[PDB]
């Protein structure tokens, strides 16, 4: 039983966004769909509910004229339109399942991260990081992903074929540019005899780089 | 009374 | 004025008996509420339904150390033998039809800290500026901070013996298994990187200092 939400969205201030919630391995029209905003520090803010058998909707007073909830029985997908966005609308939004008969939000989507910003869309500059001052049966390779906007980036090693010994650290944000770094520990047998790349995809710029880690 | 239906 | 009152924070000793209070508005003192659990970068988890009599229905994947009870407008979530895994924001929710409209209301949530956990001390990976970056007269020093608990850290950089403020950006901590990770970056010119004997990433965590140094030589 799953609620599959649409991907991260970049929205310019004063524009609208539509985010989707697709019902998987249960009967869409037999549960309601509720919509919830993650609050800035802790807690949750109810947006509203769509009754897909009814087309009936109710809203938190605050979201009346701000959110519009739609349900497509044909595609088992619920939609939320949020209108005239400001930075205060930058948040993760969840959809959740509930029965017609009990309050429980028993299953939740994975969330959609909405970024509302005028800041410039900027593909990352990717640099390979060779082992620091090298000898030994194991080596730690690094990848620097400098100055991108917005989130997200997807970073893999050998496009996800190198899964073991990967650590990807949280991004920093300064002047509307993110930076992050990943490391991977590999045997001296594997590298540099084999080509190891850091792969960074930036959906918002439609870019991908595969950066080969080369020995000094 | 709490109304439990949507 | 359907309102759920929760204290913003609660602390409990490891292995102890934890009780959280969610208080209904008086006019709604008889209502059934739901308990939710939220850990960072995960969606909220349904914990249980809890009626005015103390009868409860717990959701999937909720251990049995979790139970619920009631007394008037008060609704309780009890965790016996509190575990590090139970650190989370616990939120109550309540549904009704008011002026002919369904509404769901959340409490403000209770952030639960489990005390008496042994600390994890960070280990450091540092990377110097790549020759590729240095070509552009820019130098980014990388400090990757692994496997610390609890999440609170401060990071400083030194150039030789002297702290560097300008050009330092440090992440928030992110959970990874039962510990936390963070990163810090120091932005320099190529000339600044080449002109100093050493640079140091310095992490303060729970009274401890962890330092790792780089040298352009
Ligand atoms: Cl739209
Ligand atoms: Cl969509
Ligand atoms: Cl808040
Ligand atoms: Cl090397
Ligand atoms: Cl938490
Ligand atoms: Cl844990
Ligand atoms: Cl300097």
């Amino acid at each position: 039983v799953q609620l599959q939400q649409s991907g991260a969205a970049l929205v310019r201030p004063g524009t609208s966004v539509k985010v989707s919630c697709r019902a998987s391995e249960y009967a869409f029209t037999n549960y309601v769909i509720e919509w919830v905003k993650q609050r800035p520090g802790q807690g949750l803010e109810w947006i509203g509910v769509i009754n897909p058998g009814s087309g009936g909707t109710n809203y938190n007073e605050k979201f009346k004229g701000k959110a519009t909830l739609i349900a497509d029985k044909s595609s088992s997908t619920a939609y939320m339109q949020l209108s005239s966005l400001t930075s205060d609308d930058s948040a993760v939004y969840f959809c959740a399942r509930s029965t017609y008969y009990s309050g429980a939000l028993d299953y939740w989507g994975q969330g959609t991260s909405v970024t509302v910003s005028s800041a410039k869309t900027t593909a990352p500059s990717v640099y390979p990081l060779a082992p620091v001052c090298t000898t030994g049966s194991s080596v730690t390779l690094g990848c620097l992903v400098k100055g991108y906007f917005p989130e997200p980036v997807t970073l893999t090693w050998n496009s996800g074929s190198l899964s073991s010994g990967v650590h990807t650290f949280p991004a920093v944000l300064q002047s509307d540019l993110y930076t992050l770094s990943s490391s991977v520990t590999v045997t001296s047998s594997t590298w540099p005899s084999q080509s190891i790349t850091c792969n960074v995809a930036h959906p918002a710029s439609s870019t991908k780089v595969d950066k080969k880690i080369e020995p000094r | 009374v709490q109304i439990l239906n949507k | 004025q359907l309102v759920l009152t929760q204290s913003s924070s609660a602390s409990f000793s490891l292995g102890a008996s934890a009780k959280l209070t969610c208080t209904l508005s008086s006019q709604h003192s008889t209502y059934t509420i739901e308990w939710y659990q939220q850990q960072p970068l995960k969606p909220p988890k349904y914990v249980m339904e809890l009626k005015k009599d103390g009868s409860h229905s717990t959701g999937d994947g909720i251990p049995d150390r979790f139970s619920g009870s009631s007394s008037g407008a008060d609704r309780y979530l009890s965790i016996s033998n509190i575990q590090p895994e139970d650190e989370a924001i616990y939120i109550c929710g309540v549904g009704d039809t008011i002026k002919e409209q369904f509404v769901y209301v959340f409490g403000g949530g209770t952030k639960v800290t489990v005390l008496g956990q042994p600390k994890s001390t960070p280990t450091l990976t540092v990377f110097p500026p790549s020759s590729e970056e240095l070509k552009e007269n820019k130098a980014t020093l990388v400090c990757l901070i692994s496997n610390f608990s609890p999440s609170g850290v401060t990071v400083a950089w030194k150039a030789n013996g002297t702290p560097i403020t300008q050009g330092v950006d440090t992440s928030n901590p992110t959970k990874e298994g039962n510990k936390f990770m963070a990163s810090s970056f120091l932005h320099l010119t190529s000339d600044q990187w080449r002109s100093h004997n050493s640079f140091t990433c310095q992490v303060t965590h729970e009274g401890d200092t962890v330092e790792k140094s780089l040298s352009p030589a």
